[PDB]
């Protein structure tokens, strides 16, 4: 019946307005309804001569031009097969050509939407159509710039339709020399600059050229137009915050540029790279929830090009990041990436060092001090997140599982990052080895110190087959799986490395607290086994830990916790002898 | 000795006194300091270390005291002035890659708390917020954001809410005068909240008085709220959902369509202005919390949740889910007559999708899986999304979202089916029960042989299966001849020899047992 009545219904001009929306209400009943193979293709060839003397005629309106356009779009969705595909591909490519780049309406958006949808056949004989289209796309492309030097102070969604389409055009079919055109064109892209919404409008259509421009990703392209690529950068800092989705595009755009070795090395030299995290790669007061993929972009770029940096774009990088690494409101995945990238370039500072008299030791104390900040901060706050919700004796739990995973790889990156960090103090600005630690970082090191061995606490919540986390026992000799026994050895082995007489002073400070917390956490026994192993600094700790506990003697008939806490220290001490006689 | 300016000026001297006054038998030298207050009135201004020593010393004072609060008045007169001063930000902000004195601002706003915590200095309490959320941030955000989090929302108000917060509006003059943006003025918003929903679980005048004051477009002036409106537009959904109620809220709200919330929200979020998503949104949501109690005008609850699902483009997932959880179950129970109406408009909207948009039909498709109670009695609509979930298993679903969402959706009908039962179109029943088969048996090669995730679903999935089969819609279930022969006929290949067929071999024991509820299916064994 959908035959008879769709074919009786034929009105051209009798009726204009409500006519073809009646048609419209029932060829949309029909592509709802199931349609057989003999009641397949005759209803397309004899749709298309009626779109054809439908756009005929009627070439900010709201006319019947409007409702014949809406027909189009939706004979467009039919999207039935495509035996019936080449009349169509002419038709959409004839009225595609007229009336661009102009006040015109959507017609030309659902024109390259059809295109689009039209191409995945991989029609052969179709490439000339579409060459000319490309020919057009040449045309408008150089046209872009007297387009936004004609509108001045005294829609514009054409262009990234156009880009996309080109794009999956060009993904699907035979490689060409065509993609060498649009390079040039590339060449010639647009770079200078309600009717400020039409000219951010104009930035977005630049972003979409950009996002077509991420070729650059792809197969090794002359690329002797820096200038343009630096213009386009300095527009994404000009470009709004108030677009959320736009900017995140654009970011992921800049991000996929920045994968490459070939286009790393010319970031550095471009406005010194002061145009890192600062507020330019992020919304600047509209919104900052992509802020993720900002700061690990950027982390990778500095990562990738950390050898070519001098002393004020590291330490002004630094200064950037400290600021973000404590961010509370930033997942800890983000945290330990930064910790990751500061304990690799800490090292780079290091090597560096040499150059320029040095001027390391300042930043590299200065961000030990962040360290240790971030240290006090997660064992005084992630320890009791979690101790708030143990269950004695034993959904948002499955990603509090995930959140203590994070920070139990969190205390980590930290004893790792610090690690590294006192390599680095110790061997830079001339330069004495084993040089005697000062006051200020003397302190610092027994503030450190103090504050991991709680944060090393972390290790003491399980996970259990049912999801409900679970505290462990205080003392139950065991491996605890390997993963924190390397943590905390290199915890020791950053003190197993300074001077002597610092390590005396500190550790004859903190051994009560850590005699305290051993026996508050068992595992931290195996930091004092370390001290007592490694030569040059186990007859401190050992005399330190034995003038210690000759005063406590007595406190050992009270309870049997500390009687034993101080049976085992001896045992390692005696240990200790028997290796270093 | 140590208040020399020659040897205070000295880090080692200075650090000397420090740790001195530090000290637990400190407690002489402490009297003799609080007895002198005058004395850092003319260290608080190349001499500017000897603020900061003053600012530390200060600091040791308060936290070795805790109560020579009161007796600082003209001290405070000159601490609160450094802080807010832009001189000291800008000072402490350009230049702070190496920069000594960098633990300043934690004392300094300690100090600050620590004084308008025994007194409560409205306009101190507010420019403490100049770091809580913005400006600097090193140590100094978590020691007051804890404490404006739990002990402002425990005692704070427990006399003066509505003093209080006509006190923290009459703070806008004084503000002004000083900072006129979010910066500090949408951060205001927070510290009286916590307490107005610690105790909204008593005070009209602020209620009056929050809409007039705070006209649409506050002071007529729209280009200066970026993101105040944003907080003020959860102030208002809060509001009218816990602390005023419609005793106290239709009193005033009566003149919705004036310039009371309804035009507050309205014009912006229905028009193409205001691109940032999440002022539109939380206007969208607004709306909602206001119809869903109150306000049941001429079907204007149709024009939101069009303009709601229409919009929930790219990156709406939160607000648009929220507001559809507080809308949902309230458009239906206000639209009796229209249930078919609303029904109808839906199904419109969906077949107006003939673009398929993906992402707009995936944000659709999780919709109305979130609500599976409130469409039983609309299985009309079930082969739209029958056939979406047909198409969205056979793209190649690298991505989470569309096999999983399909998967979920076939669980949807599945409870469907089960409340319809114990309280359907058959042939788009027995496709969903073959996808189903055809989908358990495909994730499972999305996933790598082994070492990955990926399998537990497709677990839930089989078990899905095997509920679905015990109401009676399994007799006219269709047994995958060929896609189980291709799939475990791989093994012919040694390449690509997975689990997958373990999973196809799980699902034959199903069909297994089916066909011992009913031996019929002998005859289909052949293959």
């Amino acid at each position: 019946k959908k035959y008879l009545q769709f074919v009786a219904a034929l009105t051209d001009v009798n009726t204009p307005d409500e006519t073809k929306l009646k048609m419209m209400q029932e060829v949309s009943e029909n592509f709802e309804n199931v349609t057989s193979s003999p009641q397949y293709s005759t209803f397309l060839e004899h749709i298309i001569p009626r779109f054809l003397t439908f756009l005929q005629d009627g070439e900010l309106q709201e006319k019947p031009a409007q409702q014949l356009r809406k027909l189009v779009l939706e004979i467009i969705h039919r999207i039935p097969t495509n035996e019936h595909l080449r009349p169509h591909t002419k038709n959409v490519l004839s009225v595609m050509f007229r009336f661009l780049e102009t006040e015109n309406e959507e017609n030309v958006l659902i024109c390259l939407r059809i295109i689009i949808e039209l191409h995945k056949q991989f029609r052969p004989p179709i490439t000339q159509e579409i060459h000319h289209f490309l020919d057009f796309v040449k045309q408008i492309y150089k046209e872009l710039p007297k387009v936004v030097n004609r509108y001045f102070e005294n829609t514009h969604s054409i262009i990234p339709r156009g880009s996309l389409s080109l794009k999956v055009l060009a993904e699907l079919p035979i490689i060409v020399v065509l993609m060498y055109q649009l390079y040039k064109l590339n060449i010639h892209n647009v770079v200078a600059e309600e009717l400020y919404a039409d000219f951010i409008a104009a930035q977005i259509k630049t972003l979409s050229f950009l996002a077509y421009i991420i070729r650059i990703y792809q197969e090794l392209v002359t690329k002797y137009s820096q200038q343009m690529v630096k213009g386009m950068l300095q527009l994404l800092s000009n470009c709004p915050a108030e677009t959320a989705h736009l900017r995140k595009e654009l970011l992921i755009a800049a991000k996929h540029i920045l994968t490459t070795e070939l286009r790393n090395q010319f970031i550095p030299c471009m406005d010194k790279l002061f145009d890192e995290s600062i507020l330019i790669g992020s919304g600047y007061t509209a919104r900052e929830t992509l802020r993720p993929l900002a700061y690990s972009t950027l982390a990778d770029l500095v990562h990738h090009v950390r050898q070519h940096l001098p002393l004020s774009d590291l330490s002004l990088a630094v200064q950037l990041f400290a600021k973000n690494i404590d961010d509370e409101s930033l997942p800890s995945s983000i945290q330990t990436m930064s910790c990751k990238l500061l304990l690799n370039l800490v090292d780079c500072i290091r090597s560096k060092s040499e150059q320029e008299s040095g001027n390391g030791r300042d930043v590299l104390m200065r961000m030990l001090e962040v360290f240790v900040l971030k240290f006090h901060t997660i064992a005084r706050y992630q320890l009791s997140a979690i101790f708030k919700k143990c269950k004695p004796q034993s959904d948002k739990e499955d990603k509090q599982t995930f959140q203590v995973t994070d920070c139990r790889s969190l205390v980590k990156t930290l004893v790792c990052g610090v690690k590294t960090i006192t390599w680095g103090i110790t061997s830079c600005k001339q330069f004495i080895p084993n040089k005697q630690l000062q006051p200020k970082e003397t302190q610092i090191y027994i503030k450190l110190v103090k504050y991991a061995m709680q944060a090393l606490d972390i290790y003491q919540v399980q996970i259990a087959g049912n999801g409900q986390t679970y505290i462990r026992v205080a003392n139950c000799q065991t491996v605890r799986m390997k993963e924190e026994k390397e943590v905390l050895e290199h915890f020791a082995g950053v003190f197993t490395m300074m001077n002597p007489l610092t390590f005396k002073e500190i550790f004859q400070t903190t051994v009560p607290y850590m005699v305290e917390r051993i026996s508050k956490n068992y595992a931290l026994q195996i930091v004092a086994n370390s001290f007592l192993a490694n030569p040059t600094t186990s007859a401190l700790f050992a005399t330190i830990l034995v003038e210690y506990l000759l005063d406590r003697l007595p406190e050992m008939g009270s309870n049997v916790e500390l009687s034993n806490l101080y049976l085992k220290l001896f045992k390692l001490v005696f240990g200790s002898v028997s290796l270093f006689a | 000795l140590f208040m020399m300016e020659a040897t205070l000026n000295d880090p080692q001297w200075s650090r000397m006194f420090m740790s001195f006054l530090k000290h637990k038998d400190a407690r002489p030298l402490r009297d003799v300091l609080a007895a002198n207050p005058n004395r850092f009135i003319t260290l608080l201004l190349m001499r500017l270390d000897l603020q900061f020593q003053a600012i530390k010393i200060i600091s040791i004072i308060v936290k070795n005291d805790d109560s020579w609060l009161a007796s600082q008045h003209s001290l405070v007169s000159q601490l609160r002035r450094v802080w807010v001063s832009e001189n000291f930000q800008e000072r402490h902000r350009k230049e702070n890659m190496a920069a000594t004195n960098w633990k300043e601002p934690k004392l300094l706003a300690y100090c600050l708390l620590n004084y308008c915590k025994r007194n409560y200095g409205d306009i101190e309490l507010l420019f403490q917020l100049l770091r809580a959320f913005t400006g600097r941030f090193l140590c100094n955000m978590t020691f007051l954001k804890e404490y404006m989090e739990e002990e402002i929302p425990k005692n704070y108000s427990i006399a003066q809410k509505r003093a209080l917060f006509f006190r923290f509006v009459d703070f806008n003059d004084p503000n002004f005068g000083d900072e006129l943006k979010a910066k500090v003025l949408q951060h205001i918003l927070n510290p009286a909240f916590l307490y107005s929903f610690e105790k909204g679980e008593d005070n009209p005048e602020s209620i009056t008085s929050v809409f007039i004051t705070k006209v649409l477009d506050p002071e007529k002036q729209a280009d200066m709220l970026d993101s105040l409106r944003i907080y003020l537009l959860q102030y208002a959904t809060l509001l009218v959902e816990h602390a005023p109620h419609h005793i106290h809220d239709n009193n005033k709200n009566r003149n919705s369509k004036l310039r009371r919330l309804m035009t507050f929200a309205w014009p912006c979020l229905l028009s193409k202005a205001c691109v940032d998503p999440a002022c539109k949104y939380s206007g969208h949501l607004l709306l909602a919390h206001i119809i869903a109690k109150f306000a049941i005008h001429k079907k204007i609850v149709l024009q939101v949740f069009h303009s709601l699902l229409k919009a929930h483009a790219m990156e709406a997932r939160a607000i648009v889910r929220q507001a559809m959880a507080i809308l949902t179950p309230a458009v239906p129970a206000r639209m009796e007559d229209g249930h078919q109406m609303l029904t109808h408009w839906t199904r419109k909207i969906i077949v107006e999708e003939g673009h398929t948009v993906p992402q707009l039909v995936h944000i659709l498709h999780l919709i109305v899986q979130h609500f599976k109670v409130y469409y039983p009695v609309r299985h009309h609509l079930v082969q739209h999304m029958v056939s979406a979930m047909q198409r969205l298993g056979f793209t190649p679903s690298v991505t989470i979202e569309q096999r999983r969402l399909a998967v979920d959706l076939s669980e949807v009908v599945i409870k469907w089916e089960l409340q319809r039962i114990k309280d359907i179109d058959k042939q788009h029943t027995d496709t969903v029960v073959n996808f189903l088969i055809r989908v358990a048996c495909q994730v499972n090669d999305n996933t790598n042989t082994a070492g990955s995730p990926g399998e537990v679903l497709s677990r839930r999935c089989v078990n899905l299966l095997k509920t679905a089969l015990r109401p009676d819609m399994w007799p006219k279930s269709e047994l995958k001849l060929q896609w189980f022969d291709k799939l475990l006929m791989t093994v012919e290949q040694p390449n690509q020899v997975n689990y997958g067929n373990i999973c196809t071999g799980l699902e034959v024991l199903s069909f297994l047992l089916t066909v011992l509820q009913s031996p019929a299916i002998l005859s289909s064994f052949k293959p």
